RNA sequence: AGGUAAGGGAAGUCGGCAAGCCGGAUCCGUAACUUCGGGAUAAGGAUUGGCUCUAAGGGCUGGCAGCCGACUUAGAACUGG
RNA sequence: UACCUGGUUGAUCCUGCCAGUAGCAUAUGCUUGUCUCAAAGAUUAAGCCAUGCAUGUCUAAGUACGCACGGCCGGUACAGUGAAACUGCGAAUGGCUCAUUAAAUCAGUUAUGGUUCCUUUGGUCGCUCGUACUUGGAUAACUGUGGUAAUUCUAGAGCUAAUACAUGCCGACGGGCGCUGACCCCCUUCGCGGGGGGGAUGCGUGCAUUUAUCAGUGGUGACUCUAGAUAACCUCGGGCCGAUCGCACGCCGGCGGCGACGACCCAUUCGAACGUCUGCCCUAUCAACUUUCGAUGGUAGUCGCCGUGCCUACCAUGGUGACCACGGGUGACGGGGAAUCAGGGUUCGAUUCCGGAGAGGGAGCCUGAGAAACGGCUACCACAUCCAAGGAAGGCAGCAGGCG
RNA sequence: AAGCGUUUACUUUGAAAAAAUUAGAGUGUUCAAAGCAGGCCGCCUGGAUACCGCAGCUAGGAAUAAUGGAAUAGGACCGCG
């Protein structure tokens, strides 16, 4: 089948050069994988050594971690917005290493409100009736309350990142290879990196 | 070769062991173990053809499954075991211990030992690790990975280990002044304290060795085995201790010998 | 040629048979075939045509319901033993393992019993125990290499920081000097 | 300047979106003696074959050669020029072996024809195993 | 005066007369010979619809921002008996 | 032993070649008494094959109700042999041949800090905080109905076990460590405030995998090494945390020995694979070759055990060559080696040792750690067997043997 | 005692570089071709050594053969602001 042979091309000066074995199994290549977003779907296959690999073929949630602040969830995925190799990849939704896809906000404003106790996202104009951001903002103890009072002193965020926090889904880059490990796991674009990316989507829509 | 190999021709075999050409086609394969295939001598090779307590592979298989050989404190009950270096094969029937020390030539020797020294060996540690919970580990030359070493050891160093425990006694650090065993290469059973060390960054570093007669040679670090410090061994050391005087100065000897005795 | 079931036919078709499959023994582990089964639907053209009595009718047929042969085997298992007889958890199982007596031209009669299997024996039991031994002995043996290689880590550190101290103390005859 | 790839050009190992209220470049000494470049540490590219800052090992041979070409990006091409004995006639052949080195924009002022010291590593392409540690001038050429 | 004809394909006839076959464009490829200019659209191949995308090809104003204007070329997916 | 001789001419001195001389091989002719070794279908046909064999395997330590043998001490199972079968492993070793292959194979030298690794040996195997005195049902060998012209072809019905296929727990385990923290106590200010302590509850808290962050126990010449902490992840086409077996059997229902087997991970051994540099016959009537049908690189990915245009997408136009690139031929497996030999070289190396390739020609693949395996399958081409004409079955460049 | 010295060819050593084979040590296979044994009234021993091109590593030499120093002084050395 398909194989990885740097016997089957030329040489470095250009010449042919005629094989002098069959095609060796240890020099082997494999479908692509294809990683598509939808419902969980992993098949595992037997490799080198007796070993597995995970190839992911549709998958919905991720593990995307918040560098700045060192917090991480799992959460879904909605779609792709961006892809550096190509954009068929970008047309088509598909989960590869240093790709660019967008994840609800929820468990991070869920963290972010229970750790600094300030409104994230939270456009003017709307309260929450069941008030459970109520409890989790109010009800602190005075000796704790300055504890708290150091905390969002720091607890302040980029602009960038308060306007996708409103829109309720945020940007990130998918770190792991989900073809291989069968995670599709990231971590959130930040700073210069995030504004570059910001270029490029804009830049794309015209 | 589309696997491991499984058999050894006996042309292809080391040429230490001393195996005859016309006996037969194929030599003994060491079993996997311990030692390397070139740097072990196998059981049988060491009942059969040396002690001559056997005389075919029948033989061979009847004393060792018969549970009698005991290497490194312990019951082997494969033929072909692979016994390396500075190795503790006791036969408690006969009351004989013998410890695998190289002698003034490539091959190894009979070297009998008595029983309180049967009792300790002296192995060279190959690297330090650190186990899953910050448990440093020291790796010897015959893959005895123990746990806890004494900080002060040293990639290079040696140790002594007690068989019946398997446990650390005492440790000699790799420094001039001290005995070396040199336990590979052309200068195979050479033992000598070493005078200097010249560091090759990139590359295997050496050493240069000057023995008791003044016949100083260099070695490179992975066929060094130092055998305690100070001019005087931890161990009890075969006939010649490791000179390798010159070949007329062996065959003189030998010829005043034999005229000696008549 | 075998007709095998789920292939929606009713003529003659080759497949590749692995383990699991009907129709095909296969010789080494990994090994297809391609045998040439038939159709599973049934027409005219059959040699032998298999068929299964599920429900009894009204008339005692002479050849299949009339005699009721025995089965050959009886249970193994200390389970299905229990299942059988409705054992309990306490009361023993030993003894109501049947037991098929032997007969025949010249020999004694024999009663032979099979050997019951997955049952609470003394060797079991200290098996487990012998076990349940050696995991408290390794966390025995942890412990007390690890407090003795505190022990040794502590003599070290000492040694080297009181080395450290008097080197300190020389800088510090420098820096008066 | 720097960032011209459709992806984010970064050194993977350091962390730049830590919070404030100029950005940390990695770097590393390759052994053997080899002083690293100033501009290697002071400059702000990334590069992934770099010798000094990037994901790559010198280890085995060390090697000298002229550079002959300097056209294709990201690496260069030396000649290395050697004797072969003969040992029918006791004379020598000159041959020669024009391998495809790793450049590293740290060094960043080259020209052609000068020798150029480099050193084995891990393949980084089809026909490149080596990478530039110093550069020595020719002769003269100071101008 | 136009066509269509199963199977054979010039076996008809002085004679492939007539009729029939190819045919546009794009991407490959193109021999004997030669006056070296040609032969050459040699010969021989493949693609062509519809729909939806992507990339590239510029001006005017104040390596940057905004506003405009046209026709094309290439690549990809989906789909039709 | 650093060796010559006859021959052009009427005669001579030369160049010059022919023929003489001697080994080493191949075949042949004649002859052939003893004895010790010993090549032996490579040279043309890697052409085709009747036949027979060449890979099976059980120890007290995985399964034993086949009376196929066999003991009686029974009634609280199983004496001990044991055909067959399931299970585990080997069959990827070895042997044969040289067809292909000219920086390819191979030889010397190195690195995997760029990877895997069955077995052996040694480390780990109460580290996790949430019916176990033993959990489930299918199957072979067995009995019985047959079909086919036939095969190591098999079906339907009954049973019956696992170290075969799955589910799954008591214990250590009583508490620590981190976040959470209702609350409480003390000092001080007129006072907010500030500072210092105890603590309800909940969650997480093993190793292995993935992701991001912080500091820098043991190291290498050099790590983005190893180790520690932080926040989660842990694939249902799932990971380990023992639901196994044997020999003697003791001490206060519980503790107990020697082992065997399996297994996540880490070192070790047998290796395997890409790799760095150097080295190969003849040929110019082969001088330019490779290159958007990958050629030289860059960036980011897919796949691969790993690094690499191995492949994809987008960019730059590079890469090799008169130091012979590229193409072509080889009556070319490479080498360690052999013959001849003064010194230098020439020729051979099919061949018992190592590395490479293959089983008529390619191609594809299950299983397994290890195969693109062929005394393994799946196709097409050539050859070819039995036949009821419906089908089935083959690969001696293995050991003997047959045809050509 | 640890680190540094223009780079190489060359020359010498050392290290490493499979066996079998070649040369060669010992050895009455009844001699020899051979083989690795064997000899003594349990003991005494062997199973050595040399070469292994070419390429790579290390350590002495700088005779010979290539190459640079500084010459629009962007030259050393010594301290200074
Ligand atoms: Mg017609
Ligand atoms: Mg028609
Ligand atoms: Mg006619
Ligand atoms: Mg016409
Ligand atoms: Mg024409
Ligand atoms: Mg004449
Ligand atoms: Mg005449
Ligand atoms: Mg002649
Ligand atoms: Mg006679
Ligand atoms: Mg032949
Ligand atoms: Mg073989
Ligand atoms: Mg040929
Ligand atoms: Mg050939
Ligand atoms: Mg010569
Ligand atoms: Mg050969
Ligand atoms: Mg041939
Ligand atoms: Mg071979
Ligand atoms: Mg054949
Ligand atoms: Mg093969
Ligand atoms: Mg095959
Ligand atoms: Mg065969
Ligand atoms: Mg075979
Ligand atoms: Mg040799």
């Amino acid at each position: 089948g398909i194989s990885r042979d740097n016997w089957h091309k030329r040489r470095k000066t250009g010449g042919k050069r005629k094989p002098y074995h069959k095609k060796r199994k240890y020099e082997l290549g494999r479908p692509a994988a294809n990683t598509k977003i939808g419902p969980r779907r992993i098949h595992t296959v037997r490799v080198r050594g007796g070993n597995k690999k995970y190839r992911a073929l549709r998958l919905d949630v991720g593990n995307f971690s918040w560098g700045s602040e060192c917090c991480t969830r799992k959460t879904r995925i909605i779609d792709v917005v961006y892809n550096a190799s190509n954009n068929e990849l970008v047309r088509t939704k598909t989960l590869v290493k240093n790709c660019i896809v967008l994840i609800d906000s929820t468990p991070y404003r869920q963290w972010y409100e229970s750790h600094y106790a300030l409104p994230l996202g939270r456009k003017k104009g709307a309260k929450l009736t069941p008030e459970e951001e109520e409890i989790l903002n109010k009800k602190r103890s005075k000796k704790i309350q300055k504890k708290y009072d150091e905390r969002k002193k720091n607890a302040k965020i980029s602009s960038l990142l308060e306007e996708q926090f409103q829109q309720g889904k945020l940007l990130a880059c998918i770190a792991s290879r989900p073809g291989q490990c069968g995670r599709a796991d990231g971590y959130v674009l930040e700073g210069k990196e995030l504004e570059f990316y910001l270029r490029k989507i804009k830049a794309r829509k015209g | 070769a589309r696997g491991p190999k499984k058999h050894l021709k006996r042309v292809a075999a080391p040429k230490h062991w001393m195996l005859d050409k016309l006996t037969g086609v194929f030599a003994p394969r060491p079993s996997t173990g311990p030692h390397k295939l070139r740097e072990c001598l196998p059981l049988i090779i060491f009942l059969r053809n040396r002690l001559k307590y056997a005389l075919t592979g029948d033989e061979v298989k009847k004393i060792c499954m018969q549970r009698f050989i005991k290497i490194d404190g312990k019951v082997r009950t494969d033929i072909t075991y692979p016994a390396g270096f500075m190795d503790v094969i006791s036969i408690d029937k006969t009351g004989e211990n013998f410890r695998l020390i190289y002698d003034t030539k490539g091959r190894f020797a009979v070297h009998r030992i008595t029983p309180e020294e049967a009792k300790y060996k002296l192995c060279k540690v190959r690297k330090i690790f650190v186990g899953t919970k910050g448990i440093p580990h020291l790796v010897t030359h015959d893959a005895r990975t123990i746990r806890y070493p004494d900080p002060l050891i040293k990639v290079n160093d040696t140790i002594q280990i007690d068989l019946e425990t398997g446990k650390i006694t005492d440790f000699i650090k790799f420094d001039t002044g001290n005995l070396c065993m040199v336990t590979g290469g052309a200068n195979l059973g050479r033992i000598g304290v070493i005078t200097n060390r010249e560091r090759h960054p990139g590359s295997f570093d050496v050493v240069h060795v000057k023995d008791a007669n003044g016949n100083s040679f260099a070695t490179r670090l992975s066929n060094i085995f130092v055998i305690g410090k100070g001019n005087k061994p931890w161990i009890s050391l075969p006939r010649g201790k490791g000179i390798r005087l010159t070949i007329a100065e062996e065959r003189d000897k030998r010829l005043a010998a034999k005229q000696s005795s008549g | 040629f075998p007709m095998k079931q789920g292939v929606l036919t009713h003529g003659r078709v080759r497949l590749l048979l692995s383990k699991g499959h009907s129709c095909y023994r296969p010789r080494r582990t990994g090994e297809r075939k391609r045998k040439s089964v038939r159709g599973c639907i049934v027409d005219a053209n059959l040699s032998v045509l298999n068929l299964v009595i599920v429900k009894k009718g009204e008339k005692d047929i002479p050849g299949l319901t009339d005699t009721t042969v025995p089965r050959r085997l009886g249970p193994k298992r200390a389970s299905r033993i229990r299942k059988l007889f409705n054992l309990s958890k306490e009361d023993d199982v030993r003894q109501y393992v049947v037991r098929k007596p032997l007969n025949k031209e010249g020999k004694k009669p024999r009663t032979k019993a099979p050997k019951i299997q997955r049952l609470v024996t003394p060797r079991v039991l200290q098996h487990k125990r012998r076990r349940i031994a050696l995991k408290k002995q390794r966390t025995k043996k942890n412990k007390e290499e690890a407090a003795e290689y505190a022990k040794l880590l502590a003599k070290r550190m000492k040694e080297a920081k009181e080395k450290r101290q008097e080197q300190i103390a020389k800088r510090r005859r420098l820096s008066s000097l | 300047d720097i960032q011209t790839e459709r992806a984010y050009q970064k050194q993977p190992t350091i962390f730049q979106n830590k919070k404030r209220v100029k950005l940390p470049r990695y770097y590393k000494n390759i052994g053997l003696g080899f002083k690293t470049p100033k501009e290697a540490i002071e400059g702000t590219y990334i590069d992934k074959k770099c010798p000094f800052t990037g994901n790559v090992s010198i280890r085995g041979r060390i090697l000298s050669g002229v550079v002959t070409k300097m056209k294709m990006q990201r690496t260069i091409v030396i000649r290395r020029d050697y004797l072969h004995y003969i040992r029918k006639y006791n004379r020598f052949e000159k041959r020669h072996k024009n391998m495809s080195v790793h450049l590293s924009p740290c060094f960043r002022d080259v020209q052609i024809g000068d020798i150029v010291t480099v050193g084995e590593c891990r393949p980084l392409s089809k026909t490149v195993r080596f990478n530039v540690l110093k550069v020595t001038k020719a002769a003269g050429t100071k101008k």
